[PDB]
């Protein structure tokens, strides 16, 4: 029990205790759910309350006119973190006159997110991130981890009880990519349903969604925004 | 431009003039001269109009925020002392800033005269400006402690009015303020095209 | 800069259909001295993209070792993006800017050529910041001499072809070697186009008559 | 310029100052106090550029003051006027230095009455008598042809008016008023203001 | 509790948090590289964690140079940092000396780097191992690896990962000394089919990326035709 | 620059160094002050003369200013310490306000100087409690209260240090309109609370006194047995 | 002030005068103003003395330094490099021109350009200091392509006593320096050494 | 031994875990958000007699439209009170508007949770603040109520209760709370909760009772106001 | 070395009861020459919102790339757009950063404000400004003044009736007075843009003038 007190101790099996506690941070962090297809990559998240009289805490944040994220994690992390990327999508725009690529953005957080897990007094970013994005090679969506680690996927879920999305976004995989913007949708949010603990349905008070296209701008739905979506599912 | 202030039995009179310059062009003539700094408490400006317009609110900012941590309203001398503190820190830098602070604070009406050069002072009346010369010698001959509210009206639009009339610089119309133990109120705003009617 | 030492004189630039073509002569100039007789003064910045330079030359090296570096980082990347004209015209701009701001001016004037998506491009970038885009563009002595016959043709037919900007590029660079007391007889042409940058050798400006 | 004046005697320091604030050819106050009480038997008479003269004046004052409250004493004349030559000497060859004129008048118990003279170059001296301003030149010849070490007070104040009379007469600014004020061993007393 | 810090010798002389470093990199797939006559050739094995992960995700091949390659195991945050290190060290040897930085030279200064991480409490030792190639023809084809400990060395075959022994036993029957870039391709696919474990790990992704003459001097990934031949040959092998 | 987090929360939330330094205040001698409808009196137990000691030197009474004064219960060079830093605020506000500081405001001033060093890196939390009293310029009398923590709070009466609690509860039966219905009488009240926990009295015991406009004043032991002598 | 340097197949010839002036006084009159960076690579300078001297002292250490590391001979091309990255740098505060000649196993003979201001050019031959600008067309019009080494070395020779016999700021002796893989081979033209042209006397 | 910036088995931060056990010390404190206002009430806890009530200050004002109270370490929030008021009068100085409820929040809540001990600053925050927050004002948005806690995280509440009795306090305004509830009956809601918790009598003395209008600025009952509706309740 | 050149330029704005016109010439000059005929100085920040900049172009880009990264930046942190009003007060800010090495540039900003009414706001080069009517700047200010005073303001003018400003009139006064400004002005005449702000969006018109 004394090789997971800090960042800098490895241990015998050559893990590091710390950052494995700052994956699970995101573990007990609500569902949330993207994926993309060959125009179009959509973000949806589940959104739960405190309370029965606390608003639902938000999920998806704007980064750019064409990056958005979805947070798993300990906010105060996701706003620092979403604070980072804005700048760093602003600076390209200032200097380049361009959108920043979503790649390029990414690598640009796992480098950030790295240095902490190497000093001492220091401590991972325990917040997971979904960013959605478009680009000029197309849509994109990427995973971030407390550990300083992204992967490019095509259809992700992270969150409590996960791995149920997960199994349904596996099995229709395949027709993510020819599927319309409202069929897209619907996959998302039926992945997220599989998510729910069974006596409990989708509603417009817990249900975000965010759509980045070829010809749109991200955008974020939320409350009576989110009804013509669910309606059909 | 002329800005004119004074201490009488009811309070003290705030007047100004409402034209800006550059050069030798007539940037505007609508320029607020005098700012609301708090419901009690008034701000004059002369000399440049980014200089004046910025550091008075900022000192409006200040003075808020005194108010919030302390539970009371700034004094007179306390704003006047912020403001005479903040811009002197950039003496001989190239401000020109000259201002007068007029409020009514709980040792009664006060009345400061604080400048970019790094003075601050407190009197009975003052004026600052282009045209300050031409009203301080309308304002001198007319002033008195003892008079009425109608004459302190007249007294402070005779003499922008006067100033107008000599200074290139000063012109438009003459904006009267007036403050009380109650706080301020916009007296009225007289066009100076209308005065030269009235007094001529 | 505060006093360049070694310059180059005016660049010329114009945009055809389907391409750019800029030209700048082998000349730096040490004040009045035809110093250094076979120098280049355009760049190759990248695949879709050249770079002519004014002014001072050390300064033109500088940028060029920079830029030439900022473009092998991000193909070291190999993401599939690259720098269009746009952006590392945009990119000079600031650069040049943030120099005059901080009072240490890069004392150069660039013309940025390139050729992206079927459209072509043609900036310009003064050492103080200044910034545009126009079908010619002529620095230096150029916007004198140059300018006014470019332009004329431009009014008259808005759209060229390569032949006829190449044609027009070697009668300015003729009108320039004629009236420019800075300017050399030996120049190059780079032409950027759907098949990328190529740069072409030692020109001359072999019509010149001089019927006294 | 401003007009600073001070007499020494036998047991006690008169001191006096134009009341004058002007502003380009206007005066824009004319009960200006140019004297500052540094404790309950020192002051300070600073004059010269404006701004300068507060803020040093100001800062001085709150260090003395600022001692007698940790120490429980105040502190002497010539401690007070070594201090204040120290800052501002210390601030001489700075970024933001202080263009003012000093006169500090003081009673210690022990050594008794002490007037003290310094320019804005911080330079220290310690005279029975001394001014400072335009009106110096034509008043300190006064001072030197009726002065005495034995001077009784109300001879002191006499000597005071002829100087004001003499800058009434003679100078060219326009100073009407003039504060006096006078120290001993019971502290400072204000006197009457000398008008014209 | 001699252990917990790199800036304690163990009774015996050894730095633990070292040794554990290395330890993590044992964890990790093979990736093997070879050098040839021609150039220089790498190889990874990538097991695809999860069908949802798109093709390249997470590459572990990196060009930290135009002309130099760069494999890694381990963890893989800690190898993208030292990435973007030899690209730093790289780009500015260009800018002060006005040459391509010697592969020899940018091993040391980046291994050098990495052995400044095993001496102070304040910071830990990367948890990665990690091989740099590249092909110049004043200087020839080159390879280098770099462990934990700061340590680097030329290889002629090296291996790294979890079933490194396997991989440098199959490595020692090539002959690489006299053979060329296409040819090794097919032999550096064939191993790494060979040692991967089908029974333990699920599926796994080729990765292959070659420097040499052909080329002409420049780090890339192998072309998809060859890859594809090069994957043939080794299913084919493995009757 | 050492920048160890000297002061954390531990289960149950709770800052175990702002508790011990709590405990460094109770073991303190004790202090009393009362608010009187025209005076402020501040008194404090001596814990022995020695006969020996130079009395000057120790006083547990200080002027933060003309219109303000404190005592204090814990370590001695810590209040020594935050003394200073008040002295030198109460200057400042002088200089930039052009007005005497008011009780409320020093006080805010100690408080938060407290609190800072509760939640800076490197620092120990001041061991002391403080009790300030003083007359704004309005006139109207106050006394305020500070502890470790940083928290500070307005009293009729209140007592610091060792054998506090007995104090207090004695101050507040004993707390009266009639009771401070005149200057005497609210002497009295502080010298018959501080001889609930001092045994001697009288030559164990200082007093301060401040009024509206007279500046700080020390009772004589002279004046104090007198005082005693009438209480009996 | 006037340096030159040539190159040849398989190697360089550098030259100089010998005098250095403060304002109308010679007060070195044997000065050398060839400093050796490196074995095979040399530099001339011409402009400020202290600048060259603390510059060459700076280039001589980072290129010795560079080459123990890299455990191969310098290229001239690094070594005109680093002279380009300092007086670049430092172009305000530097009064200092610059030639950089010298064999090296990779490109043969080189010679590189550092005039004030910090461009570096690479040049068949290249001249430089005050007397440079007398001997301009001479190098022009008496330059050949596949001179040889005791060509290169006449000419250079040739070319600095014009420049010396014009310029004030010049005079002295000549000092030559030929580089090549066999070595460095320096010499002193003095006195009758150096060539002569008649004076035309009306 | 055990670093403020670590990680617990399960992912949650022990630092935030002690500041938020420091909460339930703290006196109860209610706000209540009203289509015609905000209200906020907090019950005072006098310790002994002889303290003055009118020096302990659990409502505080942050601008003319903001009003906050306050739970647990109260000379914590001195600090956070203090940004806050800074930042509202800077956002009028530069954008001559009023800053949002929201904003005010996520200002001071990026405030909180920036403590560190390595590479952080000369002298920053060792550990989190022990406070829980209730923003209360009227925007664009008209009435707001925000709840920020220690760990940086914060939410717009319709009703909330935090303090000693927060369990229990919220329990009963689950039962009571509905959207059309007036300004009136909130402020009779919220004194029946308090005089029900709290263990001392309820009285005029030992409370304290603010409100912000979309009309009136942020004011504090006075003690006839006070009066008025205890009778009532 | 002068880190500052004057390019030209004019820019006008006029509030209306339900619409705001900003237009501007498209000349960009240098000395006595040209650089481009096709550089409005019109610039739109919302879409109820449009900044009109002259002076010199260096800082003239600048700014606004200033002024559009911090719209951005308020609507991420705010969760909704800006105002006229906040734009103008931000603007006046960000200019007195540098006052003591100032933007050489004249703004006006013309919009919408949060009633659906017109709003013009005038500034100086160091953040000086104030809500207006009507106002000009640039080259040409001191020529456009004078009538919009006359014809808007109706000043000078007796017995006339007050008529609310309509959109066709202010659009044919922008028009007018910038061609009689074409006509004395070096600086300006190349081409006339327009931008009408209304309820349904910004419009954007171009008209030309007297080349030379
Ligand atoms: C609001 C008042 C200050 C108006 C008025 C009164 O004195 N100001 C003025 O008359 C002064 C000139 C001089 C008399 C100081 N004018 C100004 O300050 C005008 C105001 C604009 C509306 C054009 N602007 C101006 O002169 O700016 C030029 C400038 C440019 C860069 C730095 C500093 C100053
Ligand atoms: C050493 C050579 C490479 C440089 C040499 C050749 O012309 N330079 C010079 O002679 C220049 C000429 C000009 C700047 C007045 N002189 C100089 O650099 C200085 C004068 C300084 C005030 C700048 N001359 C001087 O005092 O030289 C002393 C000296 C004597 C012998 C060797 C080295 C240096």
């Amino acid at each position: 029990n004394q090789y997971d007190n800090d960042v800098t101790v490895w241990s015998p099996q050559g893990r590091i205790h710390q950052i494995e506690y700052a994956m699970e941070a995101v573990k007990q962090g609500s569902a949330t759910v993207g994926l993309k297809s060959k125009t179009h990559a959509v973000l949806v998240a589940l959104k739960r309350a405190q309370s029965e009289l606390a608003a639902h805490q938000k999920k998806i944040l704007h980064v750019d006119n064409h990056i958005g994220i979805s947070i798993a994690g300990l906010t105060a992390d996701a706003r620092l973190l979403c604070n980072f990327m804005r700048q760093e999508c602003l600076d390209s725009r200032f200097v380049f006159d361009r959108p920043l690529p979503v790649s390029r953005l990414v690598s640009l957080i796992g480098s950030k997110t790295q240095i902490p897990t190497q000093r001492y007094g220091r401590r991972p970013y325990g917040v997971g991130l979904l960013i959605a994005g478009y680009d000029d090679m197309g849509p994109h969506i990427f995973q971030t981890c407390p550990s300083a680690n992204y992967f490019d996927c095509r259809a992700m879920s992270i969150g409590a009880r996960s791995q149920s999305a997960r199994t349904y976004l596996e099995r229709h995989m395949s027709e993510f990519m020819e599927c319309n913007l409202n069929e897209l949708v619907k996959h998302g949010l039926r992945a997220l349903r599989e998510t729910l603990p069974a006596e409990q349905d989708l509603t417009t008070k817990n249900v975000s969604i965010g759509i980045v296209g070829k010809d749109l701008e991200f955008t974020i739905y939320d409350d009576d925004d989110v009804s013509p979506f669910l309606e059909g599912l | 431009t002329t800005t004119l202030a004074f201490k009488f039995r009811h309070g003290v009179i705030v007047a100004a003039d409402s034209r800006a310059t550059a050069g030798a062009y007539i940037a505007s003539q609508t320029v607020k001269k005098v700012i609301e700094i708090n419901p009690y408490l008034l701000g004059t400006m002369a000399g440049g109009a980014a200089d004046c317009s910025f550091w008075e609110r900022l000192l409006a900012r200040q003075c808020r925020i005194y108010e919030l941590r302390n539970k009371e309203r700034i004094s007179v001398a306390a704003a006047s002392k912020l403001l005479a503190n903040m811009v002197y820190q950039y003496k001989g830098m190239g401000l020109s800033m000259g201002t007068m602070i007029c409020g009514w604070d709980k040792r009664g009406p006060g009345l400061y005269y604080v400048d970019s050069e790094g003075n601050r002072i407190s009197g009975a009346t003052f004026s600052v400006g282009s045209g300050s010369v031409y009203a301080y010698g309308v304002m001198d001959r007319g002033y008195s402690y003892d008079l009425e509210v109608e004459q302190a009206y007249d007294l402070a639009r005779r003499a922008i009015y006067q100033a107008t009339y000599r200074d290139a610089y000063s012109g438009g119309a003459v904006n009267l303020y007036h403050v009380r133990e109650d706080g301020w109120i916009r007296v009225s705003s007289d066009n100076v095209a209308d005065l030269h009617e009235k007094y001529s | 800069t505060q006093n360049p030492m070694v310059t180059g004189t005016s660049v010329l630039g114009v945009k055809f259909e389907g391409g750019v073509v800029i030209a700048a002569d082998m000349l730096g100039s040490y004040g009045s001295l035809a110093r250094f007789r076979n120098i280049s003064r355009i760049m190759r910045v990248n695949n879709s993209t050249m770079l002519g330079a004014s002014g001072d030359y050390a300064d033109f090296q500088y940028l060029k070792q920079v830029l030439g570096q900022m473009v092998i980082d991000e193909e070291l990347l190999g993401d599939g993006h690259s720098y269009s004209p746009r952006a590392i015209h945009s990119w000079l701009t600031r650069a040049m800017y943030s120099r005059r701001s901080k009072m240490n001016p890069l004392w150069n004037t660039m013309v940025i050529g390139g050729y992206a998506d079927g459209e072509s491009f043609l900036g310009y970038v003064d050492m103080l910041g200044v910034a545009y885009e126009a079908p010619s563009l002529a620095t230096g002595y150029g916007a004198y001499l140059a300018q006014p016959l470019l332009r004329e043709v431009l009014e008259k037919q808005p759209v060229l072809s390569q032949t006829e900007a190449r044609d027009l590029v070697e009668r300015c660079m003729r009108v320039l070697y004629y009236r420019d007391a800075r300017s050399y007889n030996r120049f190059q042409i780079a032409t950027v186009t759907e098949k990328g940058v190529e740069i072409e050798g030692p020109l001359s400006t072999e019509t010149n008559w001089d019927i006294a | 310029m401003e007009y600073l004046i001070g007499i020494q005697g036998p047991d006690y320091v008169l001191v006096a100052s134009d009341r004058v604030a002007a502003s380009n050819i206007v005066q824009m106050k004319d009960d200006h106090d140019k004297m500052f009480k540094m404790s309950e038997k020192i002051l300070l008479l600073c004059v010269g550029e404006a701004g300068d003269t507060v803020q040093f004046a100001e800062y001085i004052q709150k260090n003395v003051q600022l001692y007698k409250m940790r120490n429980g004493y105040e502190l002497s004349p010539t401690a007070a006027a070594n201090f204040t030559r120290r800052n501002l000497a210390d601030c001489l060859r700075s970024r933001t230095p202080y263009h003012v004129n000093l006169l500090l008048a003081g009673y210690d118990e022990h050594e008794g009455p002490a007037l003290y003279y310094m320019d804005y170059l911080a330079a220290l001296a310690k005279a029975p008598f001394a001014a400072h301003g335009y009106g110096a030149f034509l008043t300190l010849s006064i001072l030197d042809r009726y002065y005495t070490p034995t001077i009784s007070r109300e001879r002191a104040v006499e000597l005071l008016r002829k100087c004001l009379e003499e800058l009434q007469k003679r100078f060219i600014l326009n100073l009407p008023t003039f504060s006096v004020r006078i120290i001993d061993k019971n502290g400072i007393h204000d006197l009457d203001n000398i008008s014209f | 509790g001699y252990d917990l810090s790199a800036s304690t010798f163990s009774p015996d002389g050894r730095v633990f948090q070292v040794e554990y470093a290395m330890k993590a990199v044992e964890n990790s797939s093979t990736a093997i590289g070879i050098r040839c006559k021609d150039g220089v050739v790498f190889g990874v094995e990538k097991l695809v964690l999860s069908k949802l992960y798109e093709e390249g995700s997470n590459k572990r091949l990196f060009n930290v140079d135009r002309h130099v390659g760069m494999a890694v195991a381990g963890l893989l945050a800690d190898a993208r940092s030292l990435a973007d290190i030899a690209r730093e060290e790289a780009s500015n040897f260009r800018s002060n000396f006005g040459y391509n930085i010697p592969l020899k030279h940018l091993a040391d200064r980046v291994a050098m780097y990495v052995h400044a991480y095993t001496l102070y409490s304040a910071v830990r030792p990367f948890g990665c191992s990690f091989m740099l190639g590249s092909y110049s023809v004043n200087d020839g084809a080159q390879l280098y690896m770099i462990d934990p400990s700061g340590v680097s060395y030329g290889y002629w075959g090296c291996a790294i990962g979890k079933a490194r022994q396997a991989a440098k036993t199959e490595i020692e029957k090539l002959q690489m000394k006299e053979m060329t870039c296409r040819d090794i391709v097919k032999e550096v696919a064939k191993i790494i089919y060979i040692v991967h474990d089908e029974v333990k790990d699920k599926a796994f992704e080729l990765e292959l990326s070659w420097v040499g003459e052909l080329t002409n001097g420049r780090h890339e990934i192998v072309p998809k035709d060859i890859r594809e031949e090069a994957e043939k040959y080794a299913k084919e092998s493995l009757k | 620059s050492y920048d160890r987090a000297i002061t954390v929360f531990s289960p149950d939330g709770h800052l175990f160094q702002v508790e011990y330094a709590q405990e460094a205040v109770k073991k303190g001698s004790t202090a009393v002050g009362v608010r009187g409808r025209d005076i402020v009196v501040l008194g404090v137990e001596k814990k022995s003369v020695a006969k020996l000691q130079d009395e000057r030197t120790v006083r547990k009474i200080c002027a933060l200013d003309d219109n303000v004064c404190m005592a204090f219960a814990g370590l001695t060079a810590d209040a020594r310490i935050v003394i200073n830093r008040a002295r030198v605020e109460c200057q400042s506000h002088r200089l930039t306000v052009e007005d005497p500081v008011t009780v409320e405001y020093i006080t805010r001033y100690i408080a938060s100087l407290k609190q800072r060093y509760t939640q800076s890196n490197g620092r120990r939390p001041f061991g002391i409690s403080a009790l300030i009293v003083g007359f704004d310029f309005d006139g109207t009398p106050r006394l305020y209260q500070t502890d470790p923590s940083g928290t500070y709070h307005a009293w009729k009466a209140n007592a610091i240090g060792r054998g506090a609690k007995s104090v207090r509860e004695f101050l507040e039966k004993n707390y009266t309109d009639e009771a401070i219905e005149t200057d005497d009488l609210t002497i009295k009240l502080v010298i018959k609370a501080l001889l609930e926990v001092v045994q001697s009295g009288g030559k164990n015991i200082e007093l301060a006194v401040m009024r509206r406009d007279q500046s700080l004043k020390i009772l004589n032991p002279e004046e104090i047995e007198k005082y005693v002598a009438e209480i009996e | 002030t006037t340096i030159m340097a040539v190159q040849f197949d398989g190697g360089v010839v550098l030259g100089a005068d010998s005098r250095t002036t403060t304002g109308s006084y010679i007060a070195n009159r044997v000065t050398d103003k060839l400093t050796p960076i490196h074995d095979r690579i040399f530099c001339c300078r011409s402009g400020s003395a202290a600048d060259t001297q603390a510059v060459a002292d700076a280039v001589t250490y980072q290129l010795g330094f560079h080459s123990i590391e890299l455990n191969e001979p310098p290229l001239v091309h690094t070594a005109a490099s680093l002279f380009k990255e300092m007086c670049y740098r430092y172009r305000e505060d530097l009064m200092a021109g610059i030639i950089i000649a010298g064999w090296d196993p990779q490109e043969g003979g080189q010679v590189y350009s550092v005039p004030m201001g910090g461009m570096m050019v690479r040049q068949s031959f290249a001249i430089g200091g005050s007397g440079s600008s007398y001997i301009y067309g001479y190098v022009d019009a008496t330059y050949r392509e596949g001179m040889t080494k005791e060509e290169c070395l006449q000419f250079t020779a040739n070319a600095l006593a014009l420049a010396m016999e014009r310029d004030g700021s010049s005079g002295g002796v000549i000092r030559l320096a030929a580089i090549a893989e066999s070595g460095v081979e320096r010499q002193v033209l003095l006195g009758d050494q150096i060539p002569k042209f008649a004076v035309a006397t009306l | 031994y055990r670093g403020v910036n670590t990680f617990s088995p399960e992912g949650r931060l022990f630092q935030v875990e002690y500041a938020i056990e420091a909460i339930k010390l703290g006196s109860t404190a209610i706000g209540i958000q009203t289509s015609e206002g905000v209200c906020l009430a907090v019950e005072k806890r006098i310790t002994s007699p002889l303290m003055e009530p009118s020096s302990i200050e659990k409502i505080v004002e942050i601008d003319a439209h903001i009003g906050c109270a306050m739970s647990g370490l109260i000379a914590d929030a001195k600090t956070l009170i203090d940004k806050a008021r800074v930042e509202t009068q800077n956002h009028w100085f530069t954008y001559n508007e009023t800053m949002t409820v929201e904003s005010v929040t996520q200002a001071v809540s990026n405030l909180a949770l920036q403590f560190g001990e390595e590479d952080a600053d000369p002298g920053a925050m060792s550990r989190p603040f022990g406070v829980a927050l209730l923003f209360g004002g009227v925007d664009e948005k008209g009435p707001q109520l925000f709840h920020m806690d220690p760990s940086g995280t914060f939410v717009q509440c319709d009703a909330r209760a935090i303090g000693s009795a927060s369990e229990g306090a919220q329990s009963s305004l689950q039962e009571v709370y509905h959207k059309s509830m007036t300004l009136k009956e909130a402020i009779k809601s919220s004194l029946i909760i308090l005089k029900q918790v709290m263990e001392e009598k309820l009285n005029a003395t030992n409370i304290e009772l603010a409100t912000v209008q979309p009309g009136q600025n942020f004011h504090m009952f006075t003690k006839e106001e006070l009066e008025e509706v205890i009778k009532d309740i | 070395f002068s880190p500052y050149v004057f390019n030209g330029g004019t820019i006008l704005a006029i509030a209306g009861e339900d619409f705001a016109i900003v237009a501007s010439d498209t000349r960009l000059s240098e000395g006595f020459s040209i650089h481009t005929r096709d550089s409005p100085k019109c610039y739109k920040l919302t879409d109820k919102t449009v900044i009109g900049c002259s002076g010199f172009h260096g800082d003239c880009l600048t700014l606004t790339k200033i002024i559009e990264a911090r719209l951005k930046m308020y609507k991420h942190s705010n969760n909704k757009a800006m105002t006229t009003g906040a734009i103008a007060a931000m603007l006046s800010t960000i200019l007195y950063s540098r006052r003591f090495f100032p933007y050489y540039v004249y703004n006006i900003i013309g919009g919408l404000d949060e009633e659906g009414k017109g709003a013009v706001y005038s500034f100086d080069p160091v953040g000086s400004y104030q809500r207006d009517s009507f106002k000009a700047g640039g080259s040409a200010s001191a020529m456009l003044q004078p009538l919009l005073d006359n014809q808007v303001g109706f000043k000078n003018m007796q017995n006339v009736e007050h008529v609310p400003l309509s959109l066709d009139r202010a659009m044919r006064l922008v028009k007018d007075v910038f061609i009689s400004a074409a006509e004395r002005d070096v600086y300006t005449g190349d081409a006339l843009r327009i931008c009408i702000v209304t309820k349904e969006g910004i419009r954007e018109e171009t008209v030309s003038l007297r080349k030379d």
